[PDB]
């Protein structure tokens, strides 16, 4: 029970998805104006990530693994299409299950809840799970840790961009340019955990 | 719209894409295997001193000069088995092919050790001229893998190379420097009492001593790793007994 | 070869399982009923519709546009509805066009909404009650160097129900035009030959819709009297097609009926003792003639009025005898005019210059309290912006000014 | 221009009487507060240089080393000496010939960037750079090249401050955004053991690497052969950066700016609480192979850059929290991260810079949590 | 009893001697037009028309039905109008005693009047302008009511008059005014006072509360925040003690009672005391031969929140009860910011003035420093006693975020509440004008 | 010539990392070396063009329910073929591009163009728009890779330009260029330069 807490702490801090692997930057730098919208999108990404990683681990360890169906046949070229299919189907049925109720969370995200399918955090999490060869419980804890780390990074950037209402930025750097430089300074600050052996 | 229409179009699209993907995936595995083999054959031929340029030259030199075997680590004897298909990194993960290292012997922080190991014998016609041992340990940022080219007396070193490292390139990534690799030639591995005697000195080596090479400048935490790899792998859990057999003349 | 067969079978099965579970979950979750809207919350004229889709297409199927200018994107913010029922979440483009105070009641943009649930919409102000009329052309005499003063009549002699100053939603048929087709009276042809303006040729591919303004008061039945400016691009390259509704008229021979509709009600004169001052705009002078004749005859306003008006030349001038007779019969009226481009052959004995300077240096500077008055304005862009600077420099707050210009 | 004279303006509106403080007085007080640490840092750098040189070389070899480097032959020209019997005057002069070029190049290059941005955006050039330049020149090792110092202050001023708008409008620490650029870009001249003692050919580790190697019994000073006592690490007789070594002078300088209300006792107490709690947790846990788990709080306080960081760099007003309830949390986060990067991260032997640059991102989150609690308390109609 | 811990009692020299002595003969009065929030006048006079006491001078365009009436009987002599023809003052010249009278009632029958009779009496008399609503500090609309009328019966401004000296002469009028306010309001009347005794009304919904501590414990905004927190849909009114004496004397006599007791003080006044003075009087005639030689600035109100009275504004404002005069600090000093400023006042402890307890300063009108950007060293939390977040709130006001400032609490405020945050700011900001721009944005946005 | 303006609109007028924000993760993680920057530019260009062409070919019969599944099936088949070809003939570059030869599926440029322009156009202008957006993306990849590789290791495509100290030259490499903060800063200053040469792309003040 110390091992899974080690995995959670590592996947939140030492191997942050947004600011140590740099995945998801389009929504990370576009939806970062208000902290409440950032909070909602972080919770949505958490749910979709912790659902998508264990199901893809089941599909991989049952079918796509070398010598899993018939000995002598390995089907590890359908990895990408399988992963993106499961992620797209989970996002669609989850947005229907959501959109039944929840005008709180519906139309707060709005256009970007269809756009968390084409979002490199989920595909990177699945591909890194496949690479590192996790079991099912380690897959669940890794997915939840990656989701909470991404939510932490995007809510931090939202808080910084809400503190920056006072600042005076040159006209060429209003918006996207100063957002790029702000994310760069954040990534510079997150290198404190760069050498930890966890 | 129509459920028949959507199911028909998705079946047809899946058939076409699956045909193309499966053809392009099966029809290239031979070339992918050839490339993955050549990427390591180049490093082995380079550490053996035999110069190589071009795929034909690489495969022709490796099939006529290098001859891989399998060695058991504990007993120090030869074990019959397929050489060109063995994967020591993956066999060192399963419990039926690897052992659990306890903390008192695990000086190098690798946490496992495979039951059978692979070496490479540089052939000179009929005679065995060198034996190449792959050693590795933990540095600061990564698991540093390497080769070492030991001559037939089991004591002398003829070359060293580092083919996998993730250190910072200015400080501790100087294990890939030719001026640093060029010091290892001529150094002894053991002493007269047949004990491991490779030292990484801090602040420069003595002028021509046969046991200590120069440490990385400003990079002690990787120099501790480069010391620990040889401190463990020249020990008793590594190539110790096989090196005793080579020293007695098991080649 | 077995790997290819297994790849094909597993690709097809993996895709088909996901398609099946998506369709099953959608058939379990999403609604499939027939949702209903009710116009004005009334049992008559209520409309049933399929779920989803914007409200823009609903009234277009019902037979009115919205009273919109733009359908795409809602950038002009024309489509509005005063909905009291639950519609859903507000969108910031609505909150751009409709401020917080108005949006508190629910004034929302229509095409931004995608109606997928039940709703009773307001849709006020009788936009269902708009009808059409096949207006004939009487004549298109040229009063100025470039102007196109226009007279139309509604078939069988009635009056459009438009409120004062309300321009109709006039449409235009399509026919390709060259300037050589355009018939010109005696004096203006020579200067148009100086600009050799017959040189360009243009094409009218689609019937262009342009809600121009008209030139009579609502009580003047049996005649419609529209208005048209000269169609002219940058005259270095006039090959690009200028002003398709204007060019539809500029060669037109009168007597053909025109299917047009859509009255407006913008110029709401307030019923107070408010001093009215009608600052001129050259082209579009007759909107103010319409509103002043409505205030003279339809409402019989005996309050103090004025018609400061701008002019380039007396050759450019028109409808003089109207305001001359009006100020003759009227006690509380005065009318003036000034030359924008003075020329010697008038030997003019009145004011000259810009309307900005003439109003301030004649009337307003020694006026008692300009902040209590009321100013309507419709004309050239700089000759309106300078006057807005003058009026804000003198007092009057924004709501007391009532602006409406050609294209805003 | 307006440095010598107060401008003689009068107020035009509502408050016809004002205070007496301004950014000139605030930043000049913080600029004067590091003068004891500056003078002691120059003294200690000279002392360590002379002791290392006379431990290594002697006689004609010492004369050849002296006549082959301008820091040594200029110091012997101006009247001092470089033998073992050097006075405090010669030690402070040898520290001055190392520190003052770095201060000069940092001030001139950063002032050029300030003046260029201020002429382009049509403002009047303000203070605060007085603080940033001296705090940058006081935290780099005494053997840092001048071109790297110029690059560091260029990054710190331009990328961290003057793009965001100037004084009072950024969010990071400009003196530490430059040092982090140096630390991650050119780490061969800002880490290791060749760099800290300003000598020629002296390679000897320092107080925080010796502990991480072998515990408190391996704290031996190789220049003299003596051992490092707590009074030595507290007074400031250890190798390190220029003006970070003396906790006594740092406390004496920062007591004044804490008394005057410029520095925040909330942040200082938060940093101290976080350090004490995490170091005590690591002591009680304990380890057999990591020799930093058993380093007490009164040794964590004095070694490395903890006292300089906590006193002068964690109390930056623009980058900190803005709520009294959030300043304690920001300080506690700084202390926890400092002790954690020290103890469990082996690539870096000290972590105050990365602790501050990590908490600067999460300060406005603590602001947001406190002000959202306040907004709920307001909507409940009690505030 | 509510005690205030965060605040500042500003030590400026020239505290008045609280006795009421006669004032000079006043010959001109004026009804300033810019000092009413959101007013757009329609003038009912021109230069030279003879007016009476309580005769209308202008109405309001944006608040219809309210009337602004003249304080004294005489003749209009000037109507000044600034840039964009904004009204500044209506200078009346007093001669005569012609007036418009009203109905009168007994002493005890005041508590049971009809609300509409009360409101039409106040509106026709032009004493309805004494009420300042909260939020937005406007004169309240004639057909709206409120459940809390906050009567300010203390004064913690610097050099301010003592209210007990004034009230102890007109106790019957004060009690009758409180009974009229008790009949006028829907809920209660919140008489806020200090630890001394005041005349009390025997109505059950007139409550007395004791506030102590330094300034701002004597502001209606602080009283509202501690007793009845207001918002966009909860609206409270406000009226000082002199206008309650005016309401009582109006309902007991039928005539508008326009006299005032103002506190003439400052560093440069020879004998600071209280004076009797008509409403809207001329300060240039009030301070005639009362000031030392030297350039001076004649404020109409306290030095924290007061309109500077120079030229067409040289008349006592409506809602101000004191006059404060001080010098002009136009001197350049060599290295003035680096002095051990024993003669320099500050909230912080940089200067050596804080060791000398009990000192008074001859503060001049200079701004010690240029305008710079805001570095929050922690000065606003020292002098804001309310339960807000001062640095965040002021940073939103400077940034221009109306919604966020309203959410943090900038509806309950007025420009005399951020006077201390304007006072202690090292960046030399002026938050009153920023708050007024923000509240005007909220009003215009609807 | 409509094709010239079609392929040269998104190179500086509608750049996918400058005006739109699409395709940033690959821009941060590929530009360490200019060879991998070139290979990624070509691969994204190829995938975007052929994906737009196919989804525009069958754009009439794609249903409203599973349009996402169909588009990701087409893009994923194309990217798997590209990946097999890279692993066969460009193996070392395929090793250096460890996971980002799979993330071309979830790259936002390919799907954003296949949803915005492919479903409502003709196959040949769809192919041209795909090529043009590949070019507009490769421009930013190339410039960031040029600055990062040159100032961080003194090389261009592997060719030695600035001689390092360890070899015996004069240059000491900037170790921050091999980390993603340098990519962030370089993209920020590039947006500054682009929007100060063309001022109609300034974000309006709020
Ligand atoms: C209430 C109201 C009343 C109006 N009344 C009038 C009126 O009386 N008269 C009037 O003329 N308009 C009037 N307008 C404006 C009307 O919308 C215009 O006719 C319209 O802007 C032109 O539409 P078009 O398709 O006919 O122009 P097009 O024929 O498509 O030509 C474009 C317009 O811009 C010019 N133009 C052509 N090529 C270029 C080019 N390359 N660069 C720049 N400009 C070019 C042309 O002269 C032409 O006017 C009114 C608008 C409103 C809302
Ligand atoms: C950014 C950075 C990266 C570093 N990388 C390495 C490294 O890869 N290998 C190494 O041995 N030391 C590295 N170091 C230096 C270590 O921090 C360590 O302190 C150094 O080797 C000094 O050890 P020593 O004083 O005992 O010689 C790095 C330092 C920094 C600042
Ligand atoms: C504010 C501040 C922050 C510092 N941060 C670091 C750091 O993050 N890493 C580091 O190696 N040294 C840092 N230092 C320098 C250390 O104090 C110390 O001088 C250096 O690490 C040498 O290690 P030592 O403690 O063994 O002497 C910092 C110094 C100061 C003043
Ligand atoms: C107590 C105090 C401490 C300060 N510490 C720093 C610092 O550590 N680094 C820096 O660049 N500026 C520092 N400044 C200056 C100022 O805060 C800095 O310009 C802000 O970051 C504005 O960008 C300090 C100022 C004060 C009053
Ligand atoms: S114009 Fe289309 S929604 Fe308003
Ligand atoms: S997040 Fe990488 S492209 Fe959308
Ligand atoms: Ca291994």
């Amino acid at each position: 029970m110390e091992h899974y807490i080690s995995l959670l702490v590592k996947s939140i801090f030492i191997e942050n998805m947004a600011l140590s692997f740099f995945l998801g930057m389009c929504t990370f730098l576009a939806v970062s104006k208000k902290v409440k919208t950032s909070f909602g999108l972080g919770i949505a990404v958490i749910v979709v990530l912790t659902i998508s990683v264990p199901v893809n681990n089941l599909v991989y360890n049952l079918v796509l693994k070398p010598d899993a169906l018939v000995e002598g046949v390995d089907l590890s070229f359908l990895n990408f299409i399988t992963f993106i299919g499961v992620i797209a189907a989970l996002v669609q049925i989850l947005e229907m299950i959501l959109d039944r109720f929840f005008p709180p969370l519906y139309n707060a995200l709005g256009i970007f809840l269809p756009l968390i399918t084409v979002n490199c955090a989920i595909f990177g999490g699945v591909s890194f799970m496949v690479q590192r060869d996790y079991s099912f419980a380690e897959s669940v804890v890794y997915g939840f840790g990656s989701g909470v780390g991404w939510m932490l990074a995007i809510v931090a950037l939202a808080g910084i961009r809400e503190k920056m209402k006072y600042s005076d930025v040159p006209p060429g750097l209003r918006g996207l340019g100063i957002t790029f430089i702000t994310a760069g300074l954040m990534a510079l600050g997150f290198m404190s955990f760069s050498g930890v052996q966890l | 719209d129509s459920i028949k229409k959507t199911l028909f179009v998705v079946i047809a699209l899946s058939l076409v894409c699956s045909i193309i993907v499966s053809a392009a995936a099966v029809g290239l595995r031979d070339k992918q295997k050839e490339n993955a083999a050549l990427d390591k054959q180049s490093k082995i031929l380079q550490v053996a001193g035999i110069e190589a340029k071009g795929s034909k030259q690489i495969v022709e030199l490796f099939n006529k000069s290098i001859e891989p075997r399998l060695v058991d680590f504990n007993t120090g004897d030869f074990v019959e088995g397929d050489a060109a298909n063995y994967d020591q990194r993956k066999a060192a993960k399963e419990a039926s092919e690897s052992i659990k290292l306890t903390a008192e012997q695990d000086k190098a922080k690798i946490q496992r050790r495979a039951n059978v190991g692979v070496v490479y014998l540089v052939k000179d016609g009929d005679k065995t001229s060198k034996v190449i041992l792959p050693v590795h340990g933990n540095g600061l940022w990564s698991m540093m893998y390497a080769f070492v080219a030991v001559e037939t007396d089991g004591n002398t070193v003829s070359g060293l190379t580092y083919y996998e490292q993730g250190e910072t390139p200015g400080l501790g990534g100087e294990v890939e420097n030719p001026a640093w690799r060029a010091q290892w030639v001529g150094k002894k591995l053991f002493d007269e009492n047949h004990k491991p005697a490779i030292k990484i000195v801090k602040g420069g080596a003595p002028q021509g001593s046969e046991h200590g090479v120069d440490g990385l400048s400003g990079a002690t935490l990787t120099s501790n790793g480069v010391q620990n790899t040889f401190d463990f792998w020249l020990g008793d859990m590594g190539f110790g007994p096989f090196l005793t057999k080579v020293r007695d003349g098991g080649l | 070869m077995s790997t290819i067969i297994f790849g094909v079978v597993m690709f097809t099965l993996i895709i088909l399982a996901l398609v099946l579970v998506i369709l099953f979950a959608k058939s379990k979750l999403v609604p499939t009923g027939d949702i209903t809207i009710s116009i004005n919350g009334d049992p008559e004229k209520a409309i049933v519709t399929q779920p989803g889709g914007k409200l823009l297409t609903a009234l277009a199927g019902a037979g009115v546009f919205v009273s919109s200018a733009c359908g795409g994107g809602g950038s002009c913010g024309q489509c509005r509805v005063k909905i009291k029922s639950g519609g859903g979440d507000i969108l910031p483009t609505e909150l751009d066009h409709i401020s917080k105070g108005e949006a508190r009641e629910g004034e929302r943009l229509a095409c931004q909404v995608a109606v997928k649930a039940d709703m009773d919409l307001e849709l006020p102000e009788e936009i269902f009650g708009v009808k059409k009329w096949e207006c004939t052309v009487i004549s298109n005499d040229n009063k100025a160097t470039f102007i196109k003063e226009l007279k139309l009549a509604i078939p069988d002699g009635e009056s459009v129900p438009f409120r004062a100053g309300g321009y109709i939603q006039i449409e235009a048929p399509a026919h390709h035009v060259k300037y050589a087709d355009f018939d010109v009276p005696e004096k203006y042809r020579g200067d148009w030959d100086k600009f050799n303006l017959f040189r360009y040729e243009s094409k009218v591919d689609e019937p262009i819709i342009r809600a121009y303004s008209m030139a009579n008061y609502p009580e003047e039945f049996g005649i419609i009297m529209l208005n048209v400016r000269i169609a002219t691009p940058p005259p270095n390259n006039p090959n690009v097609p200028p002003g398709q509704m204007s060019s539809y008229i500029w060669s037109l021979k009168a007597g053909d009926k025109c299917t047009i509709s859509g009255p407006f009600g913008e110029f709401f004169a307030k019923d107070t003792d408010a001093e009215m001052v009608f600052i001129g705009g050259g082209a579009g002078m007759a909107p103010m003639r319409s509103h002043i004749f409505d205030q003279l005859k339809r409402l019989k306003s005996k309050r103090k009025m004025s018609y400061w008006y701008g002019a380039r030349s007396k050759r450019e001038m028109f409808y003089v005898e109207d305001f001359d007779g009006l100020a003759a019969e009227n006690d509380n009226f005065v009318w003036h005019c000034a030359l924008s481009d003075p020329q010697p052959e008038d030997n003019w004995t009145g004011y000259t210059g810009f309307i900005h300077n003439v109003l301030y240096e004649n009337y307003l500077k020694d006026h008692e309290a300009p902040e209590d008055c009321e100013y309507y304005m419709c004309g050239p862009p700089m000759m309106n912006a300078a006057v807005i600077n003058m009026l804000k420099n003198l007092g009057v707050e924004e709501e007391n000014i009532l602006l409406d210009d050609f294209g805003g | 221009a307006t440095l010598f004279y107060t401008p003689g303006l009068v107020t035009k509106r509502s408050s016809h009487v004002r205070d007496s403080v301004d950014l000139k007085r605030i930043m000049i007080m913080v600029w004067l507060a590091v003068f004891p640490a500056m003078f002691w840092g120059m003294y200690n750098a000279g002392g360590q240089a002379i002791a290392a040189l006379n431990h290594l070389y002697s006689g004609d070899q010492l004369a050849a080393i002296v006549a082959g480097n301008w820091h040594y032959w200029l110091t012997e020209m101006l009247g001092g000496t470089m033998s073992s019997d050097a006075g405090w005057g010669s030690k402070m002069l040898l520290g001055a010939t190392y520190f003052l070029p770095i201060y000069a190049t940092v001030f001139i290059v950063g002032g050029f960037w300030e003046v260029l941005f201020c002429m382009v955006r049509k403002h009047e050039v303000n203070e605060g750079f007085f603080v940033t330049s001296i705090l940058f020149a006081l935290i780099v090792p005494p053997t840092l090249p001048l071109w790297q110092a110029a690059l560091g202050i260029t990054f710190g001023v331009v990328v961290a401050k003057e793009v965001f708008g100037g004084t009072g409008r950024n969010f990071l620490n400009p003196a530490l955004a430059g040092r982090a650029f140096l630390f991650f870009a050119y780490p061969a001249q800002i880490s290791g053991d060749l760099v800290w003692t300003a000598a020629d050919g002296y390679s000897g580790a320092t107080a925080l690497s010796q502990w991480a190697q072998g515990g408190a019994g391996a704290l031996i000073n190789n220049a003299t052969g003596q051992t490092i006592t707590w009074m030595d690490a507290f007074i400031g007789n250890i190798p390190g950066s220029i003006g970070e070594v003396s906790t006594l002078a740092l406390m004496i300088g920062a007591a004044f700016i804490v008394y005057m209300g410029i520095a925040s006792w909330r942040i200082i107490g938060g940093v101290m609480i976080g350090m004490i709690l995490l170091s005590t947790l690591f002591n009680v846990i304990g380890s057999d192979t990591n020799a930093m788990f058993n380093m007490p709080w009164h040794w964590h306080l004095v070694l490395g850059g903890f006292a300089f960081g906590m006193f002068f760099m964690a109390t930056d007003p623009v980058s900190a929290s803005f709520t009294n309830s959030g300043k304690w949390a920001y300080g506690i986060l700084i202390g926890v991260m400092c002790v954690l990067i020290r103890v469990v991260n082996p690539a870096y032997p000290e972590g105050m810079m990365l602790a501050i640059l990590f908490a600067n991102l999460f300060a406005p989150l603590f602001d947001h949590v406190v002000v959202e609690r306040n907004i709920k308390r307001r909507l409940a109609r009690y505030g | 009893m509510i005690t205030i811990k965060k605040g500042l009692d500003l030590p400026i020299a020239g505290t008045p001697s609280q006795v009421i002595s006669d004032g000079k003969a006043i010959k001109k009065v004026a009804l300033l037009g810019e000092e009413y929030v959101g007013m757009r006048p329609t003038m009912h006079v021109r230069v030279g028309d003879e007016v009476k006491k309580a005769q209308i001078l202008f109405e309001d365009k944006k608040n219809p039905g309210v009337k602004f009436t003249s304080p004294v009987s005489g003749k209009v002599v000037e109507i000044n109008r600034g840039a964009k023809r904004v009204l500044q003052s209506v200078v009346i010249e007093v001669a005569g005693d012609d007036q418009v009278t009203f109905d009168k009632f007994e002493a005890n029958q005041l508590a049971s009047l009809n609300r509409d009779a009360i409101k039409t009496q106040l509106v026709e008399s032009g004493l309805w302008t004494a009420f300042r609503t909260r939020p937005f500090s406007k004169v309240p609309a004639i057909d709206s009511t409120s459940e809390a009328i906050f009567v300010t019966a203390m004064d913690t401004n610097p050099l301010a008059a003592e209210p007990t000296v004034v009230i102890n002469e007109q106790s019957e009028a004060f009690v009758a005014g409180l009974d009229v306010l008790s009949a006028l309001t829907t809920g209660k009347v919140y008489v806020c006072k200090k630890g001394t005794s005041l005349p009390r009304s025997q109505q059950p919904n007139v409550e007395e509360h004791v506030f102590d501590g330094p300034h701002p414990a004597g502001l209606a905004g602080t009283h509202m925040h501690f007793l009845y927190p207001v918002s966009a849909d909860h609206v409270a009114w406000s009226i000082n003690y002199q206008d309650v004496i005016a309401v009582g004397q109006l309902f007991l006599t039928g005539e508008l009672y326009t006299q005032r007791v103002v506190s003439l003080a400052g560093p440069v006044v020879n004998k600071p005391r209280l004076v009797r003075t008509v409403m809207g009087a001329s300060l240039e005639q009030l301070v005639d031969s009362e000031i030392m030689p030297g350039e001076v600035r004649i404020i109409s109100g306290s030095v924290l929140s007061g309109t500077k009275a120079t030229g067409p504004h040289a008349y006592l404002g409506r809602y101000h009860l004191q006059v404060s005069v001080l010098r002009e600090g136009r001197d350049k000093e060599l290295f003035g910011w680096a002095m051990p400023g024993k003669n320099k006042f500050s909230v912080t402890r940089s200067f050596l003035g804080h060791l000398f307890k009990g000192q008074v300063y001859n503060m001049t009108t200079t701004t010690n420093g240029s305008d710079r950007s805001m570095v929050p060293i922690g000065n606003y939390e020292k002098v804001m006693p309310l339960d807000m977040e001062p640095t965040l709130l002021l940073r939103d006001l400077c940034a221009g975020d109306s919604d966020s400032a309203v959410r943090l609490g900038a509806l309950e405020l007025d420009e005399e509440d951020l006077a201390l945050c304007t006072f202690v700011c090292p960046g030399k900001y002026e938050y009153g004008q920023l708050l007024r721009e923000c509240l005007d944005k909220i009003e215009k946005e609807g | 010539k409509e094709l010239k303006k079609s392929v040269l609109a998104p190179v500086l007028d509608n750049n996918p990392i400058a005006l739109q924000v699409l395709g940033v993760c690959s821009a941060l993680a590929v530009t360490t070396k200019l060879e991998t920057a070139f290979v990624m530019t070509l691969a994204v260009m190829f995938v975007t063009a052929l994906s737009n062409f196919f989804v525009s070919l069958i754009r009439n019969h794609i249903p409203n329910s599973v349009r996402i599944i169909v588009q990701m099936a087409i893009i994923a088949s194309l990217v798997i073929v590209v990946d097999q070809i890279l692993k066969a003939y460009l193996y070392d570059i395929s090793k250096q591009l460890s996971v980002f030869v799979g993330l071309i599926i979830t790259n936002c440029i390919v799907m954003g163009r296949a949803e915005a322009f492919a479903m409502k156009s003709e196959p040949i202008p769809s192919f041209i728009d795909g090529i043009g957006n590949g070019l507009g993306y490769g421009f930013v990849l190339m410039t960031v890779g040029f600055f990062r590789e040159l100032l961080g290791s003194g090389k261009l495509f592997g060719l030695e330009v600035l001689p390092l100290i360890s070899n015996g030259g004069w240059y000491q490499p900037n170790g921050l260029m091999l980390l993603a903060p340098s990519a962030f800063f370089l993209i920020g200053f590039m947006i500054w330069a682009i929007r100060t040469f063309k001022p109609e792309q300034v974000e309006a003040k709020e």
